[PDB]
RNA sequence: GAAAUUGUUGAAAGGGAAGGGCAUUUGAUCAGACAGGCCAGCAUCAGUUUUGGUGGCAGGAUAAAUCCAUAGGAAUGUAGCUUGCCUCGGUAAGUAUUAUAGCCUGUGGGAAUACUGCCAGCUGGGACUGAGGACUGCGACGUAAGUCAAGGAUGCUGGCAUAAUGGUUAUAUGCCGCCCGUCUUGAAA
RNA sequence: AAGCUCGUAUCAGUUUUAUGAGUAAAUAUGUAAGAAGUCCUUGUUUAAUUGAACGUGGACAUUUGAAUGAAGAGCUUUUAGUGGGCCAUUUUUGGUAAGAACUGGCGAUGCGGGAUGAACCGAACGUAGAGUUAAGGUGCCGGAAUACACGCUCAUCAGACACCACAAAAGGUGUUAGUUCAUCUAGACAGCCGGACGGUGGCCAUGGAAGUCGGAAUCCGCUAAGGAGUGUGUAACAACUCACCGGCCGAAUGAACUAGCCCUGAAAAUGGAUGGCGCUCAAGCGUGUUACCUAUACUCUACCGUCAGGGUUGGAUGCCCUGACGAGUAGGCAGG
RNA sequence: GCAGUCAAGCGACAUUGCUAUGUCGGCUCUUCCUAUCAUACCGAAGCAGAAUUCGGUAAGCGUUGGAUUGUUCACCCACUAAUAGGGAACGUGAGCUGGGUUUAGACCGUCGUGAGACAGGUUAGUACCCUACUGAU
RNA sequence: UUUGCUCCACACAAUAUAGAUGGAUACGAAUAAGGCGUCCUUGUGGCGUCGCUGAACCAUAGCAGGCUAGCAACGGUGCACUUGGCGGAAAGGCCUUGGGUGCUUGCUGGCGAAUUGCAAUGUCAUUUUGCGUGGGGAUAAAUCAUUUGUAUACGACUUAGA
RNA sequence: CUGACCGAGUAGUGUAGUGGGUGACCAUACGCGAAACUCAGGU
């Protein structure tokens, strides 16, 4: 009788099952013949406004993500069972979040595309620190006279998760001594990360990488790999 | 004392414009053969039109089991009547004989489920080759390549009723 | 379903070491060492490669695989604590009474005396357990920070020390004054 | 010169009842007979009964098995080989149907054992009963004479010849037992 | 109780064969299973001895008209007690929780078991010896196995054997076993982290109400996905967070339902009882397998008496053999 | 309760309008139950303090003096932390009280021809035995 | 009290046994772990060994256990002494030096058993009590009567008087 | 208006348990055992 309860509810919305991942199976199979370049991109982490944005900042053309398994499966992951001339070494070279873009304008021209894309991105940089005395929203990264003093509803979430050790006396929130929390060009961890998103502080910039491309007449893998 | 597997036909003794009825046939298990034959009677009323007074038992020979030295997988399927409405159940025993699958379900089934004999219906037994298949965890943890457990706290039995030497276990 | 045999991997790292015999168990490292008396849990242990310890229960049932696995549990926090110790960091905050926290020697047991709660004349004195070190915080304001090599120890002087300060007859929601706790990360 | 009731002497018991029933120990008391009275042991017997050993058969699928010969299959994959680092002899996954283990399935071959029933087969040990009182009858072993376990115990031996066995009672203990009559469908009330 | 006439006697609290009686069973209820019966022939109200009726001649004696059992059947005289009984089972009626019809017990009844009991389970009773059982038990009281084997129980009022003095639905994140869906090595759940988007701060009310104080609504564009937003929320925002999706984690998981044990459901007053002691792989619960204790029951034998059948012309109401049995209130007889 | 309402199971929860014919009572006494009035310890309540509501275990203690009913019906004043509900034949007649009920006399109302009765109201009335307990050889 | 008590030695009785007919044979802790011997760099160490019951260990031969002769050991053990110890939970028991005295079945010999007539528990121990002999030690209390009351119905209790 | 392995061995019912269930009720073993109904035929 002893089992753990589910907390779910009755939301307005339900998994899409396996028959998502199979249509998305189809209309890759599809794709692969009716676009002439295929590419593999890692879009491991990124907001969905810039994917958005992606989507239609080119002509005509189809840009395809899913389930990575399913993305081999599509493209099969052994060579007996390759949908296409050598497609299985294009699936191989697939690790990450990965996303197909299905256009043929010119290969050099989406590499270059890639290349040139560059945009805002949060940590997941240079040194922080917080002022000494009342916490602004912007954490004092832009003047106190044009910020805001920092809500008081969030104070427990920076007690219990970020670490700071902040006090309300005056609740607007105020600490009793700066706090350093990055510092020069390291990876920051989980709190560090939440802690400078919170902060709005998005210094860390986001491009577009490929690992390889292909082309259905070329009947090979484009290993071509650029950030 | 353990329960025996008959092989049990009924004739539904013919008459001028019914001769020699299809000579029904059925498995029993019991501990003798009037069991087994009233058992078979039981069946036989429910399944059809027939009696013991219009009725007779062609011949009931014992069903020897044909390796009664080899570890079998027997699945079992039995109906068995509770105090509210029956429903079917599937059980797996690992035992040595379908004599011994049959006794020591009815252990299995007297204990867990408080079901007698009488509410027991034996569905069928088979034994089961393959490995691959079998569905009850507490029969397929047996089957694993070189299994060895130990016993703890074995436990000695004394004649006398007094002891000196305060024994241990193993 | 009456498993026929459960067991559970204990990980030792390489610097501290394990000496296992009738259930009394011992753990030794750079931290010192730690003694717990498991007679009451009847699990057995076996050696791997001395640096592997596997935890066996034979035809245990769900309650003794639920012993099984906190035993686990336990040994692997004996080892965390004789490793890396723990850090139990406490917080004390007041509206008007400025509450008073110090280290007497009073009976030679270096109790813990507090003073001044919401203006309570009455002086408690916590008993600190054996081996958890207690050192105030520096440039850190109204902060006690609390430290041992054993969990259970640490834990409950913790526990203790906020359970001390528990308002009485009055509203929780006004008055804020009290003793908590703020961290439970590792000494390391 | 009775009982109810009371005192002296002798015996016995008595931890909030006594009295009674079956059964025996201890104390007291008591009748009887011995060219054959009382109490027991051994041998073989008639009847009842209880517990063991052991032998020959009647049935099973003429037990099933096991085992043997044959054909085939498989992995909780045997040897060998390939890959892997290498604790250089290790085991992890691929192959590999008997090879440096063996397993299962079908067929065929010679036996026992198990279960079951029979024996107008044999035999050891223990307990109770000795009822009838010259023959007549039914049966068995013997050429016969005769004998016998065949319509109910005989033969030998020892102690005592007395409170030894045994009866009465006092009291010790195993168990049980409610207070008599009438009435009430029912009472100890 | 006294008996009387006949005697192999017709019978039966029972079955079978045949069939009435019933949209209509079953249990019961009715008649028969013939020697006092059947058949050929023939003597003394119809037109006619045509026929009823009772006789004579002739045909069948008993596999003679089914099974089983029968200390025989019928008959006469007279009378002691009760004429209000109680308990239990079936059917019918009444009924939130008793009245008529049936049969067995107690009353009149001992003996073993339920610690005892009038309604229960065995079994009905002479005095004795040996053995086997019934119900009931094999941890002690208490004579018998801390017997064997398979599964369940942690109960802070557990549990511990029909009548017996008795509760369930329902609830439990206690525990054991099953039925059906639903996702699963092209990746099931826990856990980690990332996305969770623009028209739109949708139309009304507004001072503020921007996904959330409210009303009607609830769509378009792109997705792998994203609800005009499940909740937390600052006066609004915002932010956090849910559904959903992406990856790493690497083998079953998740939902409902079913029935075995346990708690609640099942709260009072002197202190208390599975009978007590007492027990937890039970000495509890369900089931299977063996040997054990015995009642006045059963089997073998000794004796008293009652009854019955035979023998006896050489104490006759006398003596011998064989067989059955021994309950009992009111009451009858007989012998003392 | 009446008459509906929908519906998981085989009709639960929720849901629609209104809606005294008896005698027991009191003084003392001992004990017991919790369904806790007060006291101890806690949780939830707009607990800012103060005061207060409910809920959980807990019966040791405390649970009154008075206007006033014979009274069964049962209402008020004041103190106190509070003045909680029950059982022991709704304990307590060889303990008391007979208070009320109930003989023999008598007065008033109804009926009854009458004697009398009440639908009724009033008056006056007859342990020294055993055990248990407390003390003590 | 003309010698009572008590202890020791020795002799007959009664009196019985909740029931002898070789020995109640001494570590502790756990039972998902232990006992024993050994070794080390002494610990919760390494090695070998053992359980699966005491079905064991000790002891056990002689007329209910006689009278005698030797051998080899100098051990085994009953008896009264004797030296030094431990034990207070109900110690009243458990250790050990020294000899003396026996037996020794450790080994080998000499004589006797009979008739209890074929078994009859065939009497072989410990608890209590008194009288019959010898040797050790000393020569007191309570009650009643009276009497004071810290007390009481009476008992009882608290006190004093050679 | 007839036959049938047709309702169906279903409903129902006699007998026994120290059978289950608090109760309502249910199952087992020894037996009996239908009708409406179904197919065809009849008219």
């Amino acid at each position: 009788r002893s089992k753990r309860s589910k907390l779910v509810t009755l939301a307005q919305t339900d998994k899409k099952g396996r028959e998502n991942k199979e249509r998305i199976f189809d209309e890759v199979r599809e794709a692969l013949d009716t676009y002439r370049y295929v590419w593999v991109l890692h879009l491991d982490d990124v907001r969905t406004p810039v994917l958005q944005e992606i989507r239609t900042s080119w002509a005509g053309s189809k840009l395809i993500m899913g389930k990575r398994k399913v993305l081999q499966k599509a493209l099969g992951e052994k060579r007996e069972e390759e949908y296409k001339e050598n497609l299985y070494q294009l699936s191989k070279l697939c690790s990450g979040v990965t996303g197909l873009l299905f256009t043929d304008e010119d290969v050099n021209t989406v590499k270059e595309y890639f290349k040139s894309y560059v945009r805002s991105d949060y940590s997941r940089p240079l040194t922080f620190t917080i002022p000494e005395g009342i916490v602004y929203s912007r954490g004092g990264q832009i003047p106190a006279e044009e910020d805001v003093p920092m809500i008081h509803s969030l104070e427990p979430t920076m007690r219990n998760k970020f670490e700071i050790p902040t006090k309300i006396k005056a609740g607007k929130i105020t600490i009793d001594s700066p706090y350093l929390v990055c510092t020069e060009g390291e990876k920051l961890d989980v709190r560090q990360a939440l802690i400078l998103k919170q902060f709005g502080i998005a210094a860390s910039e986001f491009k577009v990488k490929v690992s390889a491309y292909y082309d259905n007449d070329s009947s090979t893998v484009e290993s071509t790999n650029i950030n | 004392a353990h329960f025996k597997e008959y092989q049990v036909i009924g004739r539904r003794l013919p008459t001028e414009s019914v001769p020699e009825p299809k000579l029904f046939r059925m498995r029993i298990f019991a501990s003798n053969e009037v069991i087994a034959k009233s058992r078979y009677w039981y069946f036989l009323q429910k399944l059809h039109k027939v009696k013991k007074a219009s009725g007779e038992i062609v011949s009931i020979n014992q069903i020897n089991e044909a390796h009664p030295t080899k570890v079998k997988n027997f699945g079992v399927w039995v109906r068995y009547d509770s105090r509210s409405g029956t429903h079917n159940m599937y059980k797996e025993i690992r035992d040595v004989s379908r004599v011994a699958a049959v006794e020591t379900l009815y252990q299995d089934m007297a204990a867990r489920h408080r079901a007698r004999f009488r509410s027991i219906h034996i569905l069928k037994v088979a034994e089961i080759e393959k490995t691959a298949d079998v569905k009850r965890q507490y029969v397929k943890q047996f089957l694993t390549k070189d299994l060895k457990f130990p016993l703890p706290h074995r436990v000695q039995k004394s004649t006398k009723t007094f002891s000196y030497k305060r024994p241990s276990t193993f | 379903m009456k498993y026929i045999q459960t067991e559970q991997q204990i990980e030792v790292p390489e610097g501290v070491t394990v000496s296992i015999k009738s259930r009394i168990v011992k753990v030794v490292g750079p931290r010192g060492t730690l003694t717990k008396n498991l007679k009451h849990i009847d699990v057995t242990f076996t050696k791997v490669n001395n640096q592997l310890i596997k935890v066996a229960v034979h035809n245990g049932g769900r309650k003794h695989v639920a012993a099984l696995r906190t035993v686990k549990s336990l040994v692997d926090n004996m080892i965390t604590g004789v490793t890396k110790g723990y850090k139990y960091k406490m917080r004390y905050v007041y509206a008007h009474f400025p509450i008073n926290v110090n280290i007497v020697e009073k009976d030679g047991a270096k109790f813990i005396e507090v003073r001044n709660f919401l203006g309570d004349k009455k002086i408690r004195n916590v008993p600190v357990r054996d081996g958890v070190t207690i050192e105030f915080s520096t440039n850190v304001k109204d902060e006690i920070v609390l430290s041992g090599n054993s969990v259970e120890d640490v834990s409950q002087n913790a526990a203790d020390l906020q359970q001390i300060c528990r308002v009485r007859n009055k509203d929780i929601r006004k008055f804020l004054d009290g003793i908590y706790v703020s961290h439970k990360g590792f000494i390391t």
